């Protein structure tokens, strides 16, 4: 059966403006394992996206980490995105440092 | 059925035994 | 500590002309093994991945998993020639404790059917009805019962007892969170939201708190994975506006020698 993927969305160390950091996004709960993830800058696809293996838990579904180096700033928006058989549409997460 | 994988285990039966 | 060894396999085929099998090992939660289907060989994620074992034993064990893959993607598309995409999973290995018991769990589409229980082949009750016959026929060959047997018997836990002695100083680090608050609106009400990040092992303990009164609100998420093998958990608490003065979020944890973090509101 397929499953759709939950996304968390977080960053490494608390989020100072100007300050390097690392924005990870936890995609899990899928099936079956083929998925595209892309993390977003403003609206654009971020280039230098490190995933880890995937894997998957003992109920079977898959997950997986992606992140990337990140400088938080006032005006610039972070999200991931997610393209899954299970779903029609792309899936978006934005980050908000505040949650 | 599963012919490779009886061809895989007798092979290397051995190699685990000692 | 009790560590569960996990070897873990996820094979997917698409057609009769595509397939592709990749796996990961882990000792509790920290990886030991990736490997590729590109790859030949297996690839160590660790200093100590090859345990205690030589490099001519080892050298061997890489040879006969090469050996299986090749043979278990190969009895796949023959058993599908005898409807895609298919998806299998396979979850094997060890729960340490010096005693242990050893798995070997099989999904099919995402499903539990197949496990290996003593020495032979069993299909869980609800599995399909045409699993029957191959497992027969797998239970058949005594040889590779055998192997199994072997394999999770006497391999597995070897192997284990190996790789901690040799992955003392990682399985046993201690990383200390690093904490921080922030909030947002939940009604016309407020969310308060405690992250604790970098904190290693897992076990770690998060609460809201008015002086010494735990806020039984206080509402934790998920354990969610850092890049660096290090660990991030959030924990909320809804709050009625102006009864946020006087809150606290306390974190213990066992690379902060008994001084709590906390970190008031
Ligand atoms: C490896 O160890 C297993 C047992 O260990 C389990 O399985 C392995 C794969 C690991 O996952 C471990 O962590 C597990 O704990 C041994 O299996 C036993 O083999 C013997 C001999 O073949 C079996 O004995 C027979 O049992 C028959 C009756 O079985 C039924 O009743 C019993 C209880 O009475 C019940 O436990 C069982 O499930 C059946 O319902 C009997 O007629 C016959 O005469 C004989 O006594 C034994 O049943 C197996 N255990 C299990 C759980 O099936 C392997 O032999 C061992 N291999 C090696 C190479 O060391
Ligand atoms: C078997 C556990 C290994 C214990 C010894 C330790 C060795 C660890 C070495 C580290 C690398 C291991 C990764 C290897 C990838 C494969 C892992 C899975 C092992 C599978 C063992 C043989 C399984 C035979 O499958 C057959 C059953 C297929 C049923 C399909 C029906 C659906
Ligand atoms: C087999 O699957 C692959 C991967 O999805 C696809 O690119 C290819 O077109 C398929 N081939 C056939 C003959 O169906
Ligand atoms: C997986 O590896 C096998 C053996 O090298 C190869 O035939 C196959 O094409 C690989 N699969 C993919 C999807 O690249």
């Amino acid at each position: 059966i397929q499953k759709t993927p939950q996304i968390q969305v977080y960053s490494r160390h608390p989020p100072e403006n100007g300050k390097p950091n690392i924005l990870n996004c936890y995609v899990t709960q899928f099936h079956p394992p083929h998925i595209e993830i892309q993390m977003l800058k403003n609206g654009k696809k971020i280039p230098k996206v490190e995933m880890s293996d995937m894997s998957f838990s003992k109920d079977w579904s898959f997950y997986i980490l992606a992140h990337t180096e990140f400088t938080p700033t006032e005006t610039d928006t972070y999200a991931c995105r997610v393209k899954h058989a299970s779903m029609a549409e792309p899936k978006t997460v934005y980050w908000d440092r505040d949650m | 059925d599963f012919h490779h994988i009886r061809e895989w285990g007798n092979h290397w039966k051995n190699f685990l035994a000692v | 500590k009790n560590y569960t060894f996990r070897c873990l396999q996820m094979s997917s085929f698409a057609n009769r002309s595509w397939s592709r099998t990749d796996s990961v090992v882990w000792l509790g939660d920290l990886q030991t093994h990736r490997w590729s289907n590109d790859s030949a060989t297996i690839s160590f994620t660790k200093p100590w991945s090859q345990g205690k074992l030589s490099n001519q034993q080892w050298e061997k064990l890489q040879h006969m998993f090469q050996v299986y893959r090749v043979s278990f993607t190969r009895d796949i598309q023959e058993l599908v020639k005898m409807d895609y995409p298919i998806e299998i999973q396979l979850s094997a290995g060890c729960e340490m404790y010096n005693a242990s018991e050893s798995f070997l769990h099989v999904a099919f589409q995402g499903k539990y059917v197949v496990r290996f229980w003593g020495t032979s082949w069993q299909t869980v009750p609800g599995a399909p009805s045409w699993l029957d016959l191959p497992i027969k026929v797998l239970n058949a060959d005594q040889g590779t019962s055998a192997t199994v047997q072997m394999l999770l018997n006497d391999t597995c836990p070897l192997f284990v007892r190996g790789l901690l002695e040799a992955g003392k100083s990682d399985l046993e680090k201690q990383e200390k969170p690093v904490a921080w608050l922030s909030s947002v609106p939940s009604s016309a009400h407020r969310q308060l939201v405690c992250h604790v990040s970098g904190f290693y092992p897992k076990p770690v303990w998060v609460m809201w708190m008015r002086g010494d009164q735990e806020q039984q609100g206080t509402h934790r998420g998920d354990f969610l994975p850092n890049a660096d093998e290090t660990w991030y958990l959030q924990a909320t608490l809804d709050v009625e506006a102006g009864e946020e003065a006087g809150l606290a979020c306390r974190v213990k944890h066992s690379s902060l020698g008994g001084q709590d973090i906390i970190l008031y509101w």
